[PDB]
């Protein structure tokens, strides 16, 4: 029966600064939405209930307006514990979801990469691994190359949460393949791009 | 702002059955508020199942959950049960108890939350992780691959917890296979590698796995 | 000029003080006689707000009718938690009477005229009593008994018709029978309920066509309860006493809507003597039945339902699914008390 846009998909803003994420209705629903906030690993947690009404134990940024069929939720002067993903509620219809998090200066991955233990290799199987550490924005991009040839679809990668101090992500990708393909070839790269990087960088190592 | 008590991660086959609990209040102390219950599934929304009246055990159950889905309560009334019946591995979600705080009109402003309860729906057995070294090529990076486990979650410390201030432990991904890996890295000065041990302590209680891998150049 | 307020109202009926029947009983010594001519003054060009699901009369009849049960019913053993109370259980004389609930000085009662009037919302035909109608505490789940009848056109009543979590209520505009009885000298607790199935499907249609009207025009069908104590999933009552459970199962086909249908519809119902309390947590047992015929015929005046959740699917499904349901004595307080509220002068 109802549907709820909830937009920005997702939005970046620096320490103190404003933001505004907004839903909308296919109907006129009055003031019964309530929004929510999730930190990750955690439970939601209620910030405003009936479109206005904020919660007790909730910090004065946290502001919730609307009425009919327009809503938003807006938090004062951003911090960073307001990291989280942010949803609304038309009883048990929830928004899209809105992703926030702090943004500060581009910033370039320092990358490193592994090649698979021997140990495993005994195991029949091979991982490589391709590390890049505190980065920013979130976005990248990371394609494995061996002697040369791009891999696609072998490829499995992890992204941590925005570090709290820093406010920088992680990210761990893992090429896996076979003990037999892996003693197949020479070179093995990752190819990286991002905003931090000038040009796309390479990291490679030679099996053996 | 209480937080509900739910009991403890499951895992299930498919075509099984799960019950979690949600301790809601205590025995001992306007209509009381329902027992509300949810999911989500892992990065994906969260989708309300049902509801539950403490007071008679009056339910309501998303419809497209098909009568998979049944909650009552025990005789105190403290505590709420949802059973989800004929389980798929899209059942595979953290399943929530959620609840309208007493002083307040909402039947659906959803004040109190249980901490969440882990459900698996896959075939996979249980099964140990093996944990293979990341060995270090000013600064470098070393870290422990810990490969084909089931189910979560494995805990990762390294040098017995002494060392935190340079480590980055990746969400576990789940694999084609239906095991899972995680890599847990770590950043050090070069100078280091050749005059302070490093291990990472690796924990998949599941399966009572304890192992202690020495990282070395 | 008059504000909206909320104030201790005093109940009225024309009980008999020689009674023993515990509805006169309670009511003679916790009302005043009724008032031989009460005065109703209609307001010309007046239109004020109504709010049926927040007026405080609802909560002071609730404190009446379960001060009316808890000194009238005599169960031999009462359980709550952990208190168990034994004690003398006569059987006793039981048959609900019309309560008023009247302002005292300084206040009035507006009735709302309305004949479609939902509950909620402007009211253009307003008037001032002194005491609202006559009306029976009868404390039933899914049907309303011995209730009133909307005066045009069944009404749908509901605090969000839209929230699964609210309660239903209909409101018919004809009045279906229904007659209980647990025959005299099988099992001494084995009692059924009897309808006119011709009548009772022709409402039931109409009454699906209306609540057509609140769901864009979605087919509306309906299902045994999906679960909860028997006096929610059974339609639960008492007579003379007794504590009746009628399994309800064949009074919501949606096949009638050909043969068959028509006709008497039997309800297996049975009579219970341990059952859950109403009022609040606990049990009560009470003795097995009295002899000889137990019979009630009852009007069937409204239905309460419960939607089937989940909109999940932004498209999702084409139907709609209402359960009976009931269970929150309150909604059949509010299915009489609707068109009143307490002004203060
Ligand atoms: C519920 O009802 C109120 C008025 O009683 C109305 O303002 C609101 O729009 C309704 N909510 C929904 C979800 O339609
Ligand atoms: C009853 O009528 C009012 C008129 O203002 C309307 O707003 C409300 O939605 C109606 N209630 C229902 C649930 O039909
Ligand atoms: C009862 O209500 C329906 C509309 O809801 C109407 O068509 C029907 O004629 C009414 N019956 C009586 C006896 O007023
Ligand atoms: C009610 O049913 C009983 C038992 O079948 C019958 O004796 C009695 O005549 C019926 N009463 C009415 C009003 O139809
Ligand atoms: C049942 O209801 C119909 C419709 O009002 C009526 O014609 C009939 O007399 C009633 N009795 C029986 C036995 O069907
Ligand atoms: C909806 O249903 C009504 C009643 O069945 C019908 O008369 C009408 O054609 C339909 N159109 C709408 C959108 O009300
Ligand atoms: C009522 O009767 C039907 C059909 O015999 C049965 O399937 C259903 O379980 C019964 N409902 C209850 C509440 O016992
Ligand atoms: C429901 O509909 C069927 C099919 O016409 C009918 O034969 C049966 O008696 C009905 N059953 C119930 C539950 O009343
Ligand atoms: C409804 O009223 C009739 C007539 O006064 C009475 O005989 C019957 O017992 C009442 N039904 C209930 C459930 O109180």
């Amino acid at each position: 029966d109802i549907q709820m846009t909830q937009s920005p998909s997702s939005l970046s803003a620096s320490l103190g600064d404003r933001v505004t994420i907004t839903c909308q209705a296919s109907r006129g629903i009055g003031k019964d939405l309530n929004w929510y906030q999730q930190k990750a690993g955690k439970a939601p947690k209620l910030l405003v209930s009936d479109a206005s009404t904020l919660e007790g134990g909730v910090p004065s940024r946290f502001s919730g307006s609307g009425f009919h069929q327009d809503f938003s939720l807006t938090i004062s002067s951003l911090q960073a514990e307001d990291v989280a993903t942010y949803f609304c509620q038309q009883y048990e219809t929830f928004g899209q979801g809105t992703k926030v998090d702090i943004k500060r200066t581009v910033a370039a991955p320092s990358v490193f990469i592994f090649p698979p233990s021997d140990e495993q290799l005994k195991s029949g199987t091979a991982s490589v691994v391709c590390l890049l550490n505190n980065f920013y924005p979130r976005e990248a991009k990371v394609q494995w190359k061996v002697d040369n040839a791009l891999q696609s679809g072998n490829s499995q990668e992890s992204v941590t949460e925005q570090d709290s101090k820093d406010s920088t992500y992680s990210l761990s990708s893992t090429l896996t393949l076979s003990k037999a393909d892996y003693e197949k070839h020479k070179v093995y790269a990752c190819e990286v791009t991002h905003q931090g990087l000038s040009s796309p960088v390479t990291k490679s190592f030679n099996r053996g | 702002q209480v937080q509900l008590v739910q009991s403890g991660a499951a895992v299930r086959k498919p075509g099984a059955s799960v019950t979690v609990s949600c301790k809601f209040a205590e025995d001992d102390d306007a209509p009381e508020h329902f027992i509300h219950f949810l999911r989500q599934a892992p990065g994906q929304q969260l989708e309300w199942l049902a509801w539950m009246n403490p007071t008679n055990g009056a339910v309501n159950y998303a419809w497209y959950l098909n009568g998979r889905v049944t909650a009552t309560r025990d005789r105190s009334m403290t505590t709420a049960f949802l059973e989800v019946k004929s389980l798929r591995s899209d059942d595979t979600a953290v399943y929530y108890c959620a609840r309208a705080q007493k002083r307040g009109r909402s039947e659906w402003a959803y004040a109190h939350w249980g901490q969440g309860t882990p459900v698996v729906v896959s075939s996979a057995s249980t099964k140990g992780p093996s944990v293979f070294p990341l060995a270090p090529s000013g600064t470098a990076a070393l870290g422990c691959l810990v490969k084909d486990y089931f189910p979560e979650p494995v805990t990762v410390s390294w040098n017995s917890g002494a060392l935190t201030s340079g480590v980055h432990t990746f969400p576990a991904v789940l694999q084609s296979s239906g095991l899972y890996s995680l890599s847990s890295v770590v950043t050090v000065p070069s100078s280091s590698l050749g005059t302070q041990t490093y291990i990472c302590n690796v924990n998949h209680k599941p399966s009572n796995t304890k192992v202690d891998k020495k990282v070395e150049p | 000029v008059w504000k909206d307020a909320d104030t201790t109202l005093f109940c009225a009926s024309d009980a008999k003080a020689h009674e023993t029947e515990v509805h006169n009983v309670w009511a003679t010594h916790a009302c005043v006689p009724t008032d031989p001519n009460p005065q109703e003054i209609h307001l010309e060009n007046v239109t004020e707000n109504f709010n049926m699901w927040k007026n405080n009369m609802v909560e002071q009849m609730q404190e009446d009718v379960i001060s009316l049960w808890d000194q009238s019913l005599q169960p031999c053993v009462k359980l709550t938690g952990g208190s168990v109370i034994k004690q003398a259980c006569p059987k006793i004389s039981f048959d609900p009477i019309p309560i008023h609930y009247c302002t005292p000085a300084g206040y009035v009662i507006l009735k709302c005229n309305d004949k479609n009037f939902n509950g909620t919302g402007p009211c253009k035909n307003v008037s001032s009593v002194q005491c609202t109608h006559g009306i029976k505490p009868v404390v039933s789940t899914q049907l309303l008994l011995n209730g009133s009848l909307a005066e045009e056109e069944i009404i749908i009543r509901s605090e969000n018709i839209s929230d699964n979590a609210k309660t239903i209520i209909v409101h018919l505009n004809k009045s279906v029978e229904i007659n209980c009885t647990r025959p005299s000298n099988g099992d001494i607790r084995k009692a059924y309920c009897e309808i006119n199935g011709t009548k009772w499907n022709k409402v039931l249609k109409q009454v699906t066509e209306k609540l057509k009207e609140h769901f864009n025009n979605k087919t509306i069908i309906f299902q045994p309860p999906s679960g909860g104590d028997l006096e929610i999933t059974m339609h639960h009552f008492n007579c003379r006493g007794e504590f009746f459970y009628c399994n309800t199962t064949q009074l919501f086909n949606n096949t009638c809507i050909m043969k068959g249908c028509n006709g008497t519809i039997t309800l297996p119902c049975k009579i219970k003597q341990i059952i859950n309390m109403w009022q609040g947590t606990g049990q009560a047992m009470y003795a097995p039945p009295i002899d000889g015929k137990i019979n009630c015929v009852s009007n069937i005046t409204g239905i309460l339902l419960t939607r089937d959740g989940g909109n999940t699917g932004n498209n999702s499904r084409t139907n709609e699914t209402f359960r009976p349901g009931g269970g929150n004595i309150k909604d059949n307080w509010r299915s009489e008390l609707y068109k009143y509220k307490v002004v203060q002068i």
